RNA sequence: CCUCCGCAUAAGCCUGCGUCAGAUCACACUGACAAUUAACAGCCCAAUAUCUACAAUCAACCAACAAGUCAUUAUUACCCUCACUGUCAACCCAACACAGGCAUGCUCAUAAGGAAAGGUUAAAAAAAGUAAAAGGAACUCGGCAAAUCUUACCCC
RNA sequence: GCUACCUAAGAACAGCUAAGAGCACACCCGUCUAUGUAGCAAAAUAGUGGGAAGAUUUAUAGGUAGAGGCGACAAACCUA
RNA sequence: GCUAAACCUAGCCCCAAACCCACUCCACCUUACUACCAGCAACCUUAGCCAAACCAUUUACAUAAAGUAUAGGCGAUA
């Protein structure tokens, strides 16, 4: 029912509610993949509600009665993604060796700056793709001069970086 | 720019709508060799017509459906033409269209440079009729003019744009089968086919299958009423000017296999809001629930036959103008 | 620049096929060629120049009938719809073909020199010196290259060995081979040179743009030149 | 000469690296990474096809390897085909004799004009909402209304009760000649069926006497000229129903001519030659689905009406199939040609002239409910 | 699932499953009163209507009629100290009828 | 690419010039290789090659940077490969044919893993490296796996 | 005045990145916008 | 003519409004009349749990004790299917014929 | 009292007089909060072959010329249905809440849509309009401008 | 994206007289006068005009670019 | 007495030393920031201002030998 996005009845009108710490990563380490999913599924509902709620605040111009419990929730959820991704991760590792899942190359496109490629998924091969060829992954000579300029913009930005720093250093020092 | 009424609607609970729209009052109810053709005209389209390219369920209702409706319509009256002398006379238009232009309601306008103006809202119904049968003679009265029946009509709590309904500005048109220059200028019954958009499959697979019913009221209020407004037109009669005999007209919405029967009875085009103040007056609608014509066909055989469908069918179009 | 000519139909067709424009534009999209663009719509028929085609799987001299005598927009002279077999074309009209005529294809070098008339299509070898002929073939099966405009002609001169000459409309003359085909008479819609234009606005629909208003001196080109004709070129 | 011009033929591949000719050693190419470089060799790589098959992206096999292509090439009539000539093509085609004037018997069936001019007017007016429709809108209009109009004749004629018109109806019909293979395909049209069959119009010894006068050759215009010359064409001859099919017998093929421009419309002696074909090609089915496949000479000979078509203009043709032998007696068809209710109508008027019909002749009309009538 | 490459449907593979949804919503008071039985949710940009019938199925257990979604525009015009332009984000707003006669009326929170 | 003075004086004007070979294209067979490769070889091309007496010769004696192609290059790298596999070019029935001709050529003849990579572009090389060492990553369960039976085995013996 | 007409289409084709990256010019305007830290690389 | 604001689908004409959407992922293909169909396996069916009887809440009460975290690497994993192993004194050469595939994922989320 | 203007669509822009709260010619300015729902319109169409002579002009006569805008067929291939996006506004290009510019469909006095006059006075000079005795081009470079109109003749 | 010219595929032209015809709307242009001349405006307003079924006007998308383009030469126009 | 004045510390400059940068997910060469279908490909002396009081050949781009030998409208200058 629609009920599921709004919380007890009661706790409406309260000026906060009590509620009780988020999920730490341990404890969900601990649970099942099957108990997992269904925590998920509880946690969703709950964060929809709160947001719900947010919502209903801000149309109101009132605060809210107790926002913490939504950041507790993000929290947890975000614990509960964490755990599984680890797992995922060490399957894959166990099973096939590879980080990541969906695989790049380290490609140097036109700039000349290595981007890592991540790669799109399709049903044709790429030396009969039409959009694919077009995008192309290589420098040429007039991009070199660019980057090495980038590249003297850059250890420009450091060296006033580190100067900054040791001018402040010696502030410090001459203060105490 | 006026809001685009379309009889056939995907929308949800449109018939009270349209009612508010028009002004109806819905009721329930109404008001061997025939069996044979019918049956024939089953068979032809779905088995003994042999097709060249192949069948699909997007195309389904166009290639088999509409050309079956249009065989039944005319087989049909060319047996009732010595039940009736009146339909051998009468005109008979496949596809035709169909245009009604009313105004019901007031409306300050919300925002912009002409906020806080009064905006009589307007509509719009356009048809296509799959087929319609057009008179010289206009038809009887089934109900008197001023006819009470006190049951009333819907509300409207919200604005007609929160319903599915959209406005837009394009050439007005109050428009029968043909222009003013006709004989045929009044008719009796209009047949309908829904699209492949409301087959009732897809209504169980949605959740709405209490619209399914809904669907087809909706249709007849609709279509027949614009029918209704357009013929009040070609013999004068407005809003102010309103109607002073009851325009009436027939008709029949159908599915493959699931037919439901329309009258409409039209007392009123008066729906402005100057005109409503002082009005006892409402158009009346009375319909069947939707009964199947038929059960199933297995190559060559019907399975179940109904013949109190046909017989509706043929009370529809052999009734005579007085 | 985007340029893809519109030529690009590789089958033949008696369907008029819609021509693009291109106001004397290159692929390069620059200006070559002055004065060019703005006309009528047009839409250009295939013209069958190679005379002496065979219908597929056949290989003797062919029969034609001429279905219509139609303008051309693209071009000087007027064209005809000739049919045959199964097989329908467009060739370019004689002075005084019209629709029902039976005209005649052949390949046959005939040592008795048949006679022929004002619509039929022959070797060179076969055909009287003297008479008149249009759409003259450079090469065998090359395709009738020479004498298509409106009203023109040229004339067989002699035969020496296994070549014919030629005069062209230029009386500049021309030496082909005896094998190669050529269509006997003058190309139709003659007195076309007499026609006057009568206004610009014609000018601009025959998508002729005006000349420009620089005025040029006229040079050492400009006097008229008397010369001999220049010497008769061959291709054997 | 070579049409077709050289840029926009599709552009000829760079020529192949040079290494690959040095036998033998790896050439070094990007197909390693999965990019273009333009240092590094051009890869080769084998030409893919693919696994499953989807219908959004098949590609069909060679006109070589297809499952019914046949060498003999056969030639096939349509709708769409429309002939260089002519009625005399036609007949030969049908191998057939063209009389001037429809039958007397059919006249004698006729022996009241303003439904004909209310009609008409409702054709090219009244019908659609915009002013002056088009022909892709009234010329089938016409048609219909004049059919309904004479179906109000039930009352007067009982047997009428019996038929049913129909409008997608496809059929075929395939024979040979002297001898080329040649076929028909069915209509864009309406067709209306019988459940009793015509009765015959000629006599059998009318039928005797048509031996005597040759087709009609006509060099070198030959058949087949403008028909579909086609491979993989499908030899079987197919009637427009299954078998068990009440009123199957074909009374009046109600074909038309819709197509708003010029160009698009069939040219009268085209579209009578069309009608002529559709006739034969109806008639055909039937005497095949009568009798065995073997051809003869008939017993009883299949009578085919056809209505020409436009809203102006109309042609009429009855086919009287005697002869499922081809290549003795043949077939005898007989036309109305060009007969035309009305010349011109005035949607708007003029500034002096009214907004209706003109040239309103009644004779059409009548012969149109002399043929509607035939069976009874 | 927002922000997740999707797998790809060659022609006759399996079902695509979602565990562990990553898009959530929030249902929310019409400002321009809207009829009975229309709920209205303010959705993710990346959630299609179907989805949306799908979500309210499974996880709610909701009977949904209809569902008719909407992009709203953010705005733009707003600037700061630096003149820069700040835009509020541009959000998806659903428009959902209850199925069976249903009936559903926002609560009255913060009482 | 230059420049040249017009007359030959430097008080006359200065102007631009290239000055191009004259080039050609033509047939040459080549032992090592038992193929006929069209080339578009200049005269001095031609000229080197009789001086070295064969093209293949010519192709193996030219230094790198004299030799002046990359196709040259590849030639002569493929020349070498043939050199070490002592693969059979000629196929069967002249296997005393195909040692004579390796006989004329026991000059030159590197070592197989360094033919390979003779006559290379940088970016090639790379490639080619890159190719050597790509693989597929190796399953860390069956590293796992082999260090448990490693722990067992160790176990045993103690 | 008024010299500018604007139809998005337009300035997409004129402007637009794909048409930079067509041309090593292109390119190269692209790779000093970069240089520069514009914010808008291209239109 | 701002190029600061992002390109959207409400920002050009007709024909560049209709192609872009939001980042809305698509139920199926286009053909014919512009008639789209959905196929129902590119629609992603949620696979919901039963919920009836489950113990655990949205939040843990303040009572729980803390532990010292661990990053489930997968040796750990190993280990804790290492006892087979040792009895013996669960792997997939390739997985490219099986329905959930942990390398180029198939599996959503 | 004006209406030499209105409603739409297209393009363009992109929340730019909607609710509440707030401050400082007269009080569309900031902050929050709402808002635009698809059927209209965008977003198309599996191959290989093979076909497309007869304009449009109420398309009927006439009548042409500058020669034109709307087509299939054969065989093979095929069941899965309505997803995604635009849809606000007093609006765009002209630095401006700028007498300018701005495509198409309707409406041709408007059923839409507006306000030429902050208040007084009634001087000069200036602007726009109306008035005119008698004369009537005498004005002036020239009947420029104005109000009634129309004669004859040169030059290019 | 202004203008110069072109290519693609669209659109508009009332009413009266009778053909690059006449009068005359809408549109196009800009003769002469007055006002304006830090203006309503980096070329406008008011009137008065030339054109207005054509060598016309014009919405959209494309093309030619500087030692060049484009030009019914005015050494015009090529984003004040 | 109003307007205003004033105010150190943001940071920055020049060295020294040391070889830098660059995948939370998703998107991004199609109209970039767009989930999903059958064809191309990069390299090619710099010039001119200017100086020669104009201007055409011509004019630079650790220390010491050395501004030496040489070059050069045998001059500017190199
Ligand atoms: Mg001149
Ligand atoms: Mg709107
Ligand atoms: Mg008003
Ligand atoms: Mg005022
Ligand atoms: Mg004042
Ligand atoms: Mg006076
Ligand atoms: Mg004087
Ligand atoms: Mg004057
Ligand atoms: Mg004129
Ligand atoms: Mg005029
Ligand atoms: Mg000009
Ligand atoms: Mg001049
Ligand atoms: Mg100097
Ligand atoms: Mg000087």
């Amino acid at each position: 029912g629609l009920e599921e996005f709004f919380d007890d009845p009661k706790n409406w009108g309260q000026e906060k509610v009590k509620s009780g710490a988020a999920w730490t990563c341990q404890q969900l380490r601990n649970k099942s993949n099957e108990d997992l999913h269904k925590l998920w599924y509880v946690l969703l509902k709950e964060r929809n509600m709160l947001l719900t709620l947010e919502q209903e605040a801000k149309r109101q111009r009132l605060p809210m009665p107790s926002p913490e419990r939504l950041d507790k929730v993000v929290d947890s959820m975000d614990a509960l993604d964490k755990v599984v991704q680890e797992r995922e991760d060490a399957l894959r590792l166990l099973q096939t060796g590879q980080e990541r899942a969906r695989p790049g190359a380290w490609r140097r496109d036109i700039f000349g700056r290595i981007i890592w490629h991540k790669f799109k998924q399709w049903v044709i091969p790429w030396h009969l793709n039409k959009r694919y060829n077009r995008k192309r992954f290589f420098a040429l000579p007039y991009v070199d001069h660019f980057l090495r300029l980038e590249r003297e913009k850059r250890a420009r930005i450091k060296a006033r970086k580190e100067n900054l720093e040791r001018k402040k250093a010696k502030i410090l020092l001459k203060k105490f | 720019m006026k809001y685009m009424v379309y009889p056939q609607t995907f929308a949800l609970n449109a018939d009270r709508w349209y009612q508010y729209f028009t002004k109806t009052v819905f009721l329930s109810g109404l008001p061997a060799a025939l069996r044979a053709v019918a049956c024939d005209c089953l068979l032809q389209e779905h088995f003994y017509l042999r097709r060249r390219r192949r069948v699909h369920r997007y195309e389904e209702s166009e290639v088999i459906s509409l050309p079956f409706l249009d065989q039944l319509v005319s087989t049909l009256v060319g047996l009732l033409s010595p039940h009736n002398p009146a339909l051998a006379a009468a005109a008979l238009d496949y596809r035709c269209p169909v245009h009604f232009y009313w105004v019901r309601g007031e409306e300050i306008i919300p925002r912009g440079h002409r906020r806080g103006r009064i905006d009589d809202l307007r509509y719009q119904i356009d048809d296509k009729p799959n087929n319609q049968i057009r008179i010289s003679k206009q038809l009887a009265e089934f109900v008197p003019l001023d006819y009470s029946v006190p049951i009333e009509i819907p509300t409207i709590k919200c604005k007609p744009d929160k319903l599915p309904l959209f406005k837009r500005q394009y050439e007005n048109h109050i428009f029968v089968g043909s222009k003013t220059a006709d004989p045929c200028c009044y008719g009796h019954t209009q047949f309908h086919l829904l699209p492949d958009k409301l087959r009732r499959e897809r209504l169980l697979r949605q959740n709405c299958a209490d619209q399914i019913e809904v669907v087809f009221r909706a249709n007849a209020i609709a279509s027949l009423f614009a029918w209704t407004g357009a013929q009040a037109m070609y013999q004068g009669f407005w809003s102010e000017a309103d109607v002073t005999r009851p325009f009436v007209s027939q008709a029949v919405i159908t599915d493959g296999k699931y037919f439901s029967f329309f009258c409409y009875q039209l007392n009123t085009l008066a729906l402005t809001t100057q005109a409503d103040q002082n009005n006892p007056r409402k158009n009346i609608c009375w319909g069947t629930q939707s009964k199947p014509l038929y059960e199933t066909i297995e190559d060559n055989d019907v399975k179940g036959f109904n013949d109190d469908v046909l017989l509706q069918i043929v009370h529809f179009l052999l009734n005579r103008p007085k | 620049a985007n340029f893809v000519s519109w030529k690009s139909r590789t089958k033949y067709t008696i369907t008029p096929v819609k021509m693009r424009k291109s106001g004397g534009r290159d692929h390069t999209g620059r200006i070559r060629v002055h004065g060019i663009g703005g006309g009528h719509k047009q839409r250009y028929r295939m013209i069958d120049f190679l005379r002496f085609r065979p219908e597929e799987t056949k290989s003797g001299p062919f029969e034609e009938k001429v279905i219509q005598v139609r303008y051309d927009p693209c071009r000087s002279a007027d064209i005809a719809l000739v049919a045959g077999g199964s097989r329908k074309r467009w060739i370019i009209a004689t002075e005084n073909m019209q629709a029902g005529d039976t005209i005649l294809n052949s390949n046959h070098i005939g040592r008795m020199a048949v006679a022929a008339r004002e619509g039929d299509a022959h070797p060179l070898g076969a055909l009287p010196v003297g008479t008149l002929i249009n759409n003259v073939e450079s090469e065998p099966g090359r395709g009738a290259q020479y004498i298509r405009a409106a009203g023109t002609c040229g004339v067989l001169l002699r035969k020496v060995n296994g070549t014919a000459i030629i005069q062209l409309p230029s009386k500049r003359q021309m030496q082909v081979l005896e094998t190669c085909v050529a269509t006997v008479g003058r190309v139709s819609n003659v007195d076309h040179n007499k026609r006057v234009i009568g206004k610009a606005g014609r000018n601009r629909w025959l998508g002729k743009r005006p000349n420009s208003g620089r005025w040029h001196r006229k040079g050492g080109w400009a006097g008229r030149k008397i010369r001999p004709l220049p010497p008769m070129k061959s291709y054997v | 000469y070579e049409w077709g011009v050289r840029s926009t033929r599709k552009s000829e591949p760079p020529p192949l690296d040079r290494v690959y000719e040095i036998p033998g050693l790896e050439p070094i190419t990007f197909a390693g990474k999965m990019h273009f470089v333009p240092w590094l060799a051009r890869p080769i790589f084998p030409p893919w096809d693919r696994g499953y098959k989807d219908p959004r992206f098949y590609r069909s096999p060679p006109l070589h390897e297809h499952p019914l292509y046949k060498d003999q090439a056969c030639y096939i009539f349509h709708h769409r085909c429309r002939l260089l000539e002519g009625v005399k093509q036609a007949l030969w085609l049908t191998k057939t004799k063209l009389i001037e004037g429809l039958p007397e018997k059919v006249l004698s069936l006729v022996d009241q004009d303003e439904c004909v001019l209310n009609v008409i007017s409702h054709a090219r007016l009244w019908q659609t909402t915009e002013e002056i429709p088009k022909r892709e809108t009234y010329c089938p209009v016409i048609v219909d209304n004049l059919i309904q109009l004479c179906k109000s004749q039930i009352l007067k004629h009982p047997s009428l009760a019996r038929r049913i018109c129909v409008q997608n109806s496809t059929f075929s019909a395939t024979w040979n000649r002297e001898s080329l293979l040649l076929q028909v395909r069915g209509s864009g049209g309406a067709r209306l069926s019988t459940k009793d069959p015509l009765p015959t119009i000629a006599s059998r010894e009318e039928i005797e006497a048509t031996k005597n006068h040759v087709l009609e050759t006509f060099y070198p215009i030959s058949p087949i000229i403008d028909l579909h010359e086609c491979n993989i064409y499908d030899v079987k001859n197919d009637t427009g129903f299954q078998e068990g099919y009440p009123y199957p017998y074909p009374h009046t093929l109600y074909l038309l001519d819709k197509a708003n421009l010029r160009p698009h419309r069939l040219q009268p002696d085209q579209l009578r030659a069309k009608m002529i074909l559709f006739a034969f090609g109806s008639a055909l089915a039937q005497a095949r689905l009568l009798y065995g496949n073997d051809a003869k000479v008939l017993e009883q000979p299949v009578v085919v009406q056809s209505v020409g078509t436009d809203g102006r203009v109309f042609h009429f043709l009855v086919f009287q199939l005697n002869t499922t032998d081809l290549d003795g007696v043949k077939n005898l068809a007989w036309v109305d040609s060009d007969q035309l209710l009305y010349q011109h109508f005035w949607c708007l008027p003029v500034i002096v002239e009214p907004v209706g019909p003109v040239g309103f002749k009644p004779e059409t009309f009548r012969k149109f409910l002399a043929l509607y009538l035939h069976g009874a | 699932a927002r922000n997740v490459v999707y797998p790809l449907y060659r022609l006759g593979g399996p079902q695509l499953r979602v565990f562990r949804t990553n898009f959530f919503i929030q249902l929310v008071r019409p400002g321009v009163a809207q009829p009975e039985d229309t709920v209205q949710f303010r959705i993710p940009m990346e959630m299609t209507r179907v989805d949306l019938r799908n979500y309210l199925e499974g996880i709610y257990n909701v009977p949904v009629a209809a569902v008719r979604t909407r992009v709203q525009h953010g705005s733009n015009k707003r600037r700061d100290h630096r003149n820069v332009r700040i835009k509020k984000p541009d959000y998806k707003v659903a428009y959902v009828q209850l199925a069976h006669g249903q009936t559903f009326t926002f609560p009255d929170l913060f009482p | 690419l230059g420049q040249i003075y017009a007359n030959n004086d430097k008080l006359s004007k200065r102007l631009k010039k290239v000055w191009k070979p004259q080039l050609f294209e033509r047939e040459f067979y080549s032992e090592i290789l038992d193929k006929k490769f069209t080339v578009t070889v200049t005269m001095r091309t031609l000229d080197l090659i009789d001086e070295a007496y064969g093209l293949d010769f010519y192709i193996l004696k030219a230094s790198g940077e004299d030799l002046c192609s990359k196709f040259g290059m590849d030639l002569k790298r493929g020349m070498l490969l043939r050199l070490a596999r002592q693969d059979p070019q000629l196929h069967p029935e002249d296997p005393e044919r195909r040692a004579a001709i390796y006989d004329k050529y026991k000059e030159f003849a590197i070592p197989e893993e360094e033919a390979e990579w003779v006559g290379l572009t940088l970016e090639e090389a790379i490639e080619k490296q890159r190719l050597l060492e790509e693989k597929d990553p190796v399953p860390l369960f069956k590293i796992y796996v082999a260090e448990l039976i490693q722990q067992l085995q160790q176990q045993a013996l103690s | 005045g008024n010299e500018y007409q604007p139809s998005n289409i337009k300035r997409k084709n004129k402007h637009g990145w794909v048409r930079r990256l067509s041309t090593p010019a292109g390119v190269q305007v692209i790779l000093r916008r970069m240089l520069k830290g514009r914010k808008s690389l291209s239109h | 003519a701002d190029r600061m604001s992002k390109w959207t689908s409400k920002r050009g004409p007709r024909s560049f409004r209709g192609r872009k959407g939001r980042g809305a992922k698509g139920i199926g293909f286009l053909t014919s009349g512009w008639r789209f169909v959905q196929i129902k396996e590119m629609v992603p069916e949620f696979v919901v749990p039963d919920l009836t009887g489950f113990k655990l809440k949205p939040y843990v009460s303040y009572l729980a004790p803390e532990s010292e975290e661990t990053p489930l690497t997968a040796a750990q994993l190993f280990s804790e299917a290492v006892a087979p192993a040792i009895e013996k004194d669960g792997f997939e050469p390739t997985q490219e014929g099986k329905l959930f595939q942990l390398y180029p994922r198939n599996f959503l989320r």
